[PDB]
RNA sequence: UUCGCCAGAGUACUACUCGCAACUGCCUAAAACUCAAAGGACUUGGCGGUGCUUCACAUCCACCUAGAGGAGCCUGUUCUAUAAUCGAUAAACCCCGAUAGACCUUACCAACCCUUGCCAAUUCAGCCUAUAUACCGCCAUCUUCAGCAAACCCUAAAAAG
RNA sequence: AUGACCCACCAAUCACA
């Protein structure tokens, strides 16, 4: 994936600069996993993190 | 380069627009002159259909 | 269609030497003879010997100066000595050229039992007559 | 059509799926009557091993045996399934390899 | 047997058999491939496996200010040299068997969607590095010739654009694929359109056009809804700079009629300023997210009307049964909601 | 504004029904099964015992001269024949590869022999073995035919011209 | 008057550190 190919990327609630990429700018909704292409595990991880 | 579509617009239109898009980097002479004293009708292409049915021309005979 | 010693027309990019651009029917008309010797004249002898000698010289020279031979060899035979004259691309350092000149001239002199001269003319790139 | 005519016919209705060789079931169980061989159609040729089976629905039908080599005799029960074999005209069924009396293809020994 | 031998060029020309009659009518398959390797590539003058060292060739002429004599390498030294040469061959075989990656356009074997990179500089020195070109359709096309019988030309259809609103397409045709690519690029740059973009992402207003047998229907989206379109239209849009769009093509999907039809359609957009001017009114935009607040988009330079527009209780407009079916929730297709990758 | 019709191709202006002064009939009109197309218009070729013009210069007819096809020989094919080469084999083979076979040539047949067995070296020499439908080399042929082809430009689209 | 079947266009380099 985008997220799991680069191990230095960490999904926390803390880095907003990373999480921001997975939210729409205008619509403020979270992209579904296919749009981006992350694996379901990390997509769930992300959703919780953004929460 | 430029735009060879004769049918799409006036030469004015295409030229101004191609400048607008930053494609054409030099303004041509006739442009400024054109803007200054433009022609009565926009020189846009038009297809000459044959009239049909009841339609006729408007031309008045001179008497 | 005659095919002999012809260089066929390509898409129009093909570089062609003055020699290669002329089909056999032009010999003695436009291009001249790559060899000269007495043997083929009316009353004369040992044509066969000189022919074989010739063939061996072209082969030998082509292998001794790999990649640097521009056009086919010129072989002049005069009163028992053969002057070989060649068009050579500049590839080697003049060290290698003089080494091969001396090596050759001596080698062939001892092979064919006659004095052999070698004359190198040097050229930047294959001279181009046509297309290109 | 016009609005009246479209009112009068109702909207178009999708016709129910017409039923095939397995009668809408995924497999069928059947006994082998005969084992034989059929040539394919014109453009491309071989000779394909088929059998004739009688199926639990009582209907008797030609069926095809996949893989290279097989052991099948009369009275063997097999399990057949729906894939149609493109070469063979008329042959709409396929033996399931690896069930009942048709064993998996034995790797060369 | 020494006379019996030949030149390398002769031997390769012989072995490759490119000039035979098999190659011409396509009398043999394309999966069969063999290549010519230079056999002089790694060799040096003077080098032989007997191991000699010649003063002018292998080794420098003078060592320590004197003339080196003719000499021969040790057995093991020659062993190492041949090891080196063998490893060189193996290295060149390692380089040759590696195939460079081709960025896939739409599908792996499609040329569609692929980038050709910037068109070539015009004769005046005029240079476009801002333009990209994408291939839309490559096709092997035939013509029956008196002599040769079937004769195979490639014809490609290509589109260029700078992303800033100028794009155009053209078609080019030649015996060689490479050649048609070049031709269609360089030709495309000559027919450019200007596409007016609302706020530089969408089009201005909904478009429906029937070009020949192709119907394109496009709808103007808000900021976030990226490029939902036939794949060709997405390609062209990305070249224009149109970032948010919805288009459904019906009838014949033929590629040339599609891009002609599309460009015609987009060209014929009527800007808000143009509308303002022909009606002589303010054109005012109501966003849904901004509430009742009346954003004034365009104002009629010149004299504004004091006359209100006639209020039509019920409008007479052509309606598409597709849009109406969409609005009322009668579109149940399993293919429509699908999650797709990003634009 | 209406009405009548049309949901791939075959099967099929068919099988069964109802009605009909029709009794080898009209009307109405399926399915199994088979196929992955079937269709419409065009484009460039090629072809036409299609028409109209213009020709043929040893050339078709009209015409001129000398021959072949019948005889003997000479020489080549095909067959048949031999233990006993190969190649050409409509035009574009047939005194052709051969401006050349008693031994040699020679590739064939039969007996016999020899196995680092032409060379500086080489688990290597050597092969007239198979494939001319893998080929280079040489050619034949349309042909004393006039076209082929890169680079461009044009066409309410371009297969191509 | 006649003249099995089958025949065709879906792969990319070289050169340098
Ligand atoms: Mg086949
Ligand atoms: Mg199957
Ligand atoms: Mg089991
Ligand atoms: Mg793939
Ligand atoms: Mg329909
Ligand atoms: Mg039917
Ligand atoms: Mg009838
Ligand atoms: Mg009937
Ligand atoms: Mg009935
Ligand atoms: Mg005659
Ligand atoms: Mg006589
Ligand atoms: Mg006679
Ligand atoms: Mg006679
Ligand atoms: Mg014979
Ligand atoms: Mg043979
Ligand atoms: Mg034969
Ligand atoms: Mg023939
Ligand atoms: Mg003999
Ligand atoms: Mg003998
Ligand atoms: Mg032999
Ligand atoms: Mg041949
Ligand atoms: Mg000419
Ligand atoms: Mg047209
Ligand atoms: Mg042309
Ligand atoms: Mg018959
Ligand atoms: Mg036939
Ligand atoms: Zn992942």
């Amino acid at each position: 994936c985008p997220i799991c190919r680069d191990q230095k990327l960490h999904v926390d609630f803390r880095n907003v600069k990373l999480l921001e990429q997975f939210v729409c700018a205008h619509t403020g909704i979270i992209f579904h996993a296919p749009y981006t292409g992350v694996c379901m595990k990390q997509h769930k991880k992300l959703t919780q993190a953004i929460q | 380069a430029g735009s060879r579509l004769e049918t799409v617009g006036s030469i004015f239109s295409r030229t101004r627009d191609l400048i607008r898009a930053g494609v054409l980097k030099e303004k041509p002479l006739w442009l400024d002159i054109y803007n200054a004293f433009p022609p009565l009708r926009e020189p846009v292409f038009r297809r000459p259909r044959l009239r049909y049915g009841k339609a006729k021309a408007a031309v008045q005979d001179i008497f | 269609k005659n095919r002999a010693a012809r260089v066929r027309v390509s898409k129009g990019d093909k570089p062609v030497t003055y020699e290669e651009a002329h089909a056999p029917h032009y010999i003695a008309h436009r291009k001249g003879w790559l060899s000269l010797h007495t043997g083929n004249l009316d009353g004369e002898d040992h044509a066969a010997e000189r022919t074989v000698e010739d063939v061996f010289l072209r082969k030998f020279m082509l292998g001794t100066f790999p990649g640097c031979l521009a056009d086919q060899l010129v072989l002049k035979r005069r009163a028992n000595q053969l002057e070989i004259c060649a068009l050579v691309l500049r590839q080697l350092p003049p060290h290698k050229f003089y080494f091969l000149v001396g090596y050759s001239e001596t080698l062939l002199s001892h092979f064919y039992k006659c004095p052999v001269h070698l004359h190198l003319q040097t050229v930047p790139s294959k001279v181009v007559y046509k297309y290109i | 059509a016009t609005l009246n005519q479209m009112h009068r016919l109702g909207p178009p209705k999708h016709p129910p799926g017409k039923m095939g060789p397995t009668a809408g079931r995924p497999q069928l169980k059947g006994v082998v009557l005969r084992t034989f061989i059929r040539k394919p159609k014109k453009p491309n040729s071989a000779n394909r091993k088929c059998c004739r089976v009688r199926l639990s629905t009582g209907r008797e039908a030609v069926c095809f045996i996949p893989g290279e080599g097989h052991s099948l005799q009369e009275h063997h029960v097999v399990l057949v399934q729906g894939g149609r074999t493109q070469d063979l005209p008329g042959v709409k069924l396929t033996v399931v390899r690896g069930k009942y009396d048709c064993g998996h293809v034995q790797k060369k020994k | 047997s020494f006379f019996t031998k030949l030149t390398a060029d002769e031997l390769w020309k012989g072995a490759l058999a490119e000039s035979g009659a098999g190659a011409r009518k396509g009398r043999g398959k394309r999966t069969k491939k063999k290549r010519r390797k230079d056999l002089n590539r790694g060799q040096i003058i003077g080098e032989g496996r007997h191991g000699f060292l010649w003063p002018g060739l292998n080794i420098p002429l003078m060592r320590n200010g004197a003339v080196q004599t003719i000499a021969q390498r040790s057995k093991e030294d020659q062993e190492k040299v041949e090891a080196d040469m063998v490893q060189q061959r193996e290295e060149w075989d390692r380089r040759r068997k590696m195939k460079v990656k081709r960025e896939r356009g739409w599908s792996g074997n499609t040329w569609g969607g692929v980038s050709l990179g910037p068109p070539d500089p015009g004769p005046n020195g005029e240079t476009y590095d801002d333009f990209d070109t994408r291939i839309l359709e490559v096709r092997n096309v035939f013509n029956m010739t008196a002599k040769e019988g079937r004769k195979r030309s490639v014809r490609v259809l290509v589109a260029v654009g700078n992303g800033k609103g100028a794009a155009g397409f053209a078609i080019g045709k030649a015996t060689e694929r490479a050649d048609a690519f070049r031709k269609a690029k360089n030709r495309a740059v000559h027919y450019l359109h200007y596409i007016e973009r609302y706020e530089d992402h969408t089009i201005y207003h909904d478009i429906s056009l029937k070009f020949k047998r192709t119907h394109i229907k496009m709808k103007k989206q808000p900021r976030g809804y990226g490029l939902h379109c036939h794949r060709a239209i997405m390609t062209i849009c990305r070249l224009i700079g149109i970032k948010d769009l919805y288009a459904k093509v019906s009838g014949s999907v033929n590629m040339l009629n599609l891009t002609r039809g599309l460009f015609l359609g987009l060209s014929r957009q009527e800007t808000h300023q143009q509308l303002a001017d022909k009606k002589s009114l303010h054109v005012v935009e109501f966003r849904e997210e901004c509430g009742p607040l009346p954003i004034v988009v365009a104002s009629p330079q010149g004299a504004l009307r004091k006359d209100p527009e006639p209020e039509d209780e019920v409008p007479d407009i052509t309606l598409d049964w597709e849009d109406v079916k969409a609005a009322q929730g009668m579109k149940r297709s399993v293919w429509s909601g699908l999650k797709r990758a990003a634009t």
